[PDB]
């Protein structure tokens, strides 16, 4: 249906949270159609730097999620 | 009457629809003000009542957050260990506020021997002119101390009498009645704002 | 048992490091939006009162009822046992559970937010460090590439308005040994506490005014206004505490109102 | 502007170094190269090396300029110049390696104008 | 655990190259943007110390959490399947972790440390708390920049150009550094830091450098060691007197500072007699 | 392994040739603009040690890493195809590439390396290390033109007076240059450094210049080698306290310097003969 990726954020403490890519901006959650897309995307997601904001642990987990065509 | 002018830098006034996350009002609160004037000096027989309430300068805000804890304390505990406890709190604070008030007083039921209008009025003289209290009067908040200057009329910066937008209904104050000494419970009486020109004025009941 | 109302004035400054970050923008050093200078609230500086209380008596009438776990691990009867036996709870009081008045105990001691002398500026170190957090993803292949944005002030001065009120005090029974343990705390409450974070924070002066009647005589503004802090013409960027200038003025305080030299 | 007499010593070097420079430019008008690769580099920590080694030679260039009045306002402003100064240092604070900088082009822009040199030497 | 609060004050100097340097601006040696002055932040001199212990000691009672390539979460739970761990329940199951992790690891014992990763085992605010470290009169760097007589890849034998291959290495000519350093007493209690481990921390600060060598970093090497050794367990004074006893002043002749006997050094023992008591290490 | 460790000071001298000069000011001498002293930076000096070596031992196990033109990741891809082909599953054959290439290529296993450009192969930190070094007294260029006789080009086909460009060429009286060397023991246990490739670097040092000539150095030299020999792994003493007892001053009597009996070296053996050694080198 809709291809896309699930994002989850480890903090210190052992809490954490979880929250789809693409509610940065006034654009939604983005879809897209081929698993090729998404896999494109976190690989270029995991291309740069990464710069940890406060009482962050470690770098992020994306996994690749298939939602139902909205 | 009475004319006195208070000021600070910040001031807070949370309304109730938002009591959480505290979000200020922009005016002073008629139901503040008699407490203002019972800090000076508080006699069991003496009930205030307060008239004129007189902005000076335009509103301002900020925003600020710290860590709280929500957690009444209680006998059969021993401690708190706040870790276990945090929840952070923002707040819409009011910034370099300065007000005049106009208001009166008088006797309650409890006249008491010394019953005096004199001179509860010249004692209050008094201590306005010296500088004395139970306790500085707050701002909304412990942690804003004001200062009280007794003036007679149009001694600090001219009143911003610019009209002014509305606020509609208002929190007025906290009746005592159904109440017994020391406040068992109280319900909350309200008034309407209406957007004074410069000077809101308190109507009694 | 104190009877006179007590005003006093406190200055304190730090060398390099976070006093306290906002928790709500990153952790940057809380700074007033239009004007470039930094607060400190109140409660970080009744923090470290408590943490130090708690750390240097350890006995019973010096219990804190507020603790961290880093640092160690008929309605009147109960009031007066309970504020007779910590010191935090009767000095700056506590609300009940229940009691005369939704619980409100006040306690005489107050404080007040601590601004800056002088318009104040940041510096944002980049850190970094050897190992990775977790082996997910592992970023073995050289991608333990992370930065941490550590943050800084060069340095500052800080004002301080601090009251008490003697009527709290009668009915929370606070003894003047109390207030002297209270001056000695605020004199050396930062040598107990060093953090990585926070850096050098020091105290430089403490002046203490102290009223004849219960009620007071003098208004508490020129009381304040009396002590003056300014910056030494010469320089336009400010380093040190030697840049600043320090003027007390007893001419008039002394009719009925005495000032002493705690601090230095 | 330009400062008659600023005095610290990099501005009067300066100077004195765009004045040799155009020295050098007129003596040889066929010419393109420029003394500035040669001597800047030199000229801002350790001037006691190659200021007197270029006066050395500074005689030639003046006389192999054509025009006789060219030669002598250049020589009594050089003259002018060299007042202020009394002893060529060996070495330089930073700010006075800059004013020297500073000097060098506010003389080049003095000179290249178009007759102020001639107003200066008729007064003289 | 120890006895005595103690407070010193540490002076180190570098020769020629870069002491710290931005990630952020190539690497800069970390400077103030106003007064000029270079910036040594404390993290890298803790990391120096680590590396130190590493070197030395290869026993268990002072390994170090943090290595040169290693899985932090890995070594949590690792420690946290022991006994005493696993028999109690989740409430005190953290505390236990944080008393044999302490047990453990030397570094943790010492500096601070945090743990809430995985299987949380608590945070430690640790005892030896150390500051920044300022540079005594402003500095300058030198640009320098190098060539490689090779290149990296075969995408091209020959440049568009010559080889570019242009290297930066910044170098730094000069300049005392100063830090100060507190010890805790009663956070001390908390974690066991014993007498013998402050005994094996001074030596390190005595002799940290030798044993930390590098391309960019340059000669270095650690002149000063002034330590204030408190009385009772509660301050005798504030701490500032103290760092303002001691103090170090360019002498007036020169005006480019590029030796020790450029600098003075004077130490402040007249009204002494307090029971603080002065111990002089550096020399 | 070597079972010592090392610390050592070089003193060489130019007599009239441009040293290293700035890739970037033309070609002029790296000089210290405040102070006005020369300055040779580290990677040139051992990139004359890696020629060195190249003329004299070609053989394997004295092979070279870096050479006059080659690709990096070739290299590298070449030991990725030794025996351990895939059998380390990239946990450690990262680790096994590393063995290998400081198994052959004696620069990798004397001086740090980098590589991990393609498929990565690790990193050295390198047990020998060298400072810049810098000129005891200041120096001052004399810059030259010169001319050819034939254009090298028809683009400027036509032949005048400013024609014929001269170029230029630079140079430098006199100098003498201090250079303070050390070496590492744990580190050399990590890359298999030798007690042979320590002799070997020695005659490296002594005799490097004769057998390195160009047109623009002129003759060079080396005036002096001292070598301060350890009792311990640990540090015995501190480096300042060894190398101030080699002092070099310029005599009194000349005010210009123009050569090495001008010069005056003092060494200085009070009492650190008692754990330490020095060994003359240079002599």
């Amino acid at each position: 249906s809709m291809y896309a990726i699930r994002k989850i954020q480890f903090f210190y403490g052992p809490t954490d949270k979880k929250s789809y890519v693409g509610e940065e901006a006034g654009g939604r959650r983005e879809l897209f159609k081929t698993r090729a897309e998404a896999q494109a995307r976190i690989e270029d997601l995991e291309e740069g730097v990464y710069y940890l904001a406060h009482n962050e642990s470690g770098r992020p987990d994306y996994k690749i999620v298939w939602v139902r065509g909205e | 009457r009475f004319i006195l002018e208070i000021s600070g830098d910040l001031a807070c006034f949370t309304r109730s629809e938002l009591k959480v996350e505290r979000v200020s009002y922009p005016v002073i609160t008629p139901a503040a003000a008699r407490n203002i004037l019972m800090a000076i000096l508080w006699k069991p027989a003496i009930r205030w009542k307060v008239l004129k309430i007189e902005i000076l300068k335009p509103i301002q805000w900020t925003n600020i957050r710290r860590n709280e804890v929500g957690t009444k304390m209680s006998e059969r505990s021993g401690s708190l260990y706040i870790e276990d406890n945090r929840q952070q709190r923002a707040s819409m604070l009011l910034k370099d506020v300065a007000y005049r008030i106009h208001a009166d007083f008088d006797m309650t039921s409890e006249a008491g021997e010394s019953d005096n209008y004199v001179k509860f009025a010249e004692m209050f003289k008094r201590r306005a002119k010296k500088g004395q209290y139970f306790h500085q009067p707050y701002l909304g908040c412990r942690e804003f101390p004001c200062d009280f200057r007794l003036l007679e009329k149009a001694e600090d910066g001219l009143p911003l009498e610019d009209i002014t937008q509305d606020f509609g209904f208002m929190l007025y104050d906290m009746d005592f009645s159904k109440s017994d000494p020391r406040d068992s419970n109280n319900a909350e009486p309200m008034f309407y704002q209406c957007k004074a020109v410069n000077g809101v004025i308190t109507v009694p009941p | 048992t104190i009877e006179k109302r007590y005003d006093f004035v406190f200055l304190f400054d730090v060398q390099d490091g976070n006093p306290n970050g906002d928790p709500d923008a990153g952790n940057l050093p809380r700074i007033d939006p239009q004007t470039g200078e930094g607060l400190v609230t109140d409660v970080c500086l009744k923090r470290k009162v408590r943490n130090f209380i708690q750390m240097t008596q350890n006995d019973e009438h010096h219990d804190i009822f507020i603790r961290e776990k880093g640092i160690l691990n008929k309605t009147e009867a109960a009031r007066q046992y309970m504020c007779s036996r910590y010191y935090d709870i009767r000095t700056f009081g506590a609300v009940m559970t229940t009691g005369k008045n939704a619980g409100q105990v006040r306690g005489p001691v107050q404080l007040t937010f601590s601004r800056s002398i002088d318009p104040i500026m940041t510096l944002e170190h980049s850190i970094t460090r050897m190992a990775v957090t977790n082996e997910k993803d592992a970023s073995e292949t050289g991608d333990n590439r992370t930065m941490g944005r550590k943050f800084t002030v060069p340095y500052g001065l800080y004002r301080c308005h601090g009251f008490i009120s003697t009527h709290f005090a009668k009915q929370t029974g606070f003894s003047e040994n109390d207030l002297e343990l209270f001056w000695q705390a605020l004199v050396n409450m930062f040598d107990h506490d060093h953090s990585a974070a926070r850096g050098q924070m020091n105290a430089r002066g403490l002046y203490v005014f102290e009223h004849s009647n219960n009620l007071g005589d003098a208004p508490a503004d020129s009381l304040f206004k009396r002590i003056q802090v300014v910056k030494k013409d010469g320089v336009e960027v400010v380093r040190s505490f030697d840049d600043y200038l320090v003027s007390v003025d007893d001419k008039n305080l002394e009719e009925t109102k005495l000032l002493r030299k705690l601090g230095g | 502007g330009l400062d008659r007499n600023r005095q610290d010593i990099g501005y009067v070097l300066g100077r004195l170094f765009a004045v040799l420079e155009k020295i050098q430019a007129e003596a040889n008008p066929g010419l393109n190269a420029t003394i500035a690769d040669r001597y800047f580099g030199s000229a801002s920590s350790t001037p006691i090396a190659v200021f007197g080694t270029l006066m050395r030679l500074l005689p030639h260039h003046l006389n192999k300029l054509e025009f006789e009045g060219r030669a002598v306002q250049l020589q009594w402003e050089i003259r002018q110049i060299l007042e202020h100064c009394q002893r060529f240092p060996n070495h330089l604070n930073l700010e006075q390696q800059g004013l020297f900088a500073i000097g060098y082009y506010h003389e080049t822009q003095f000179l290249f104008t178009k007759d102020a040199l001639k107003n200066l030497f008729n007064e003289a």
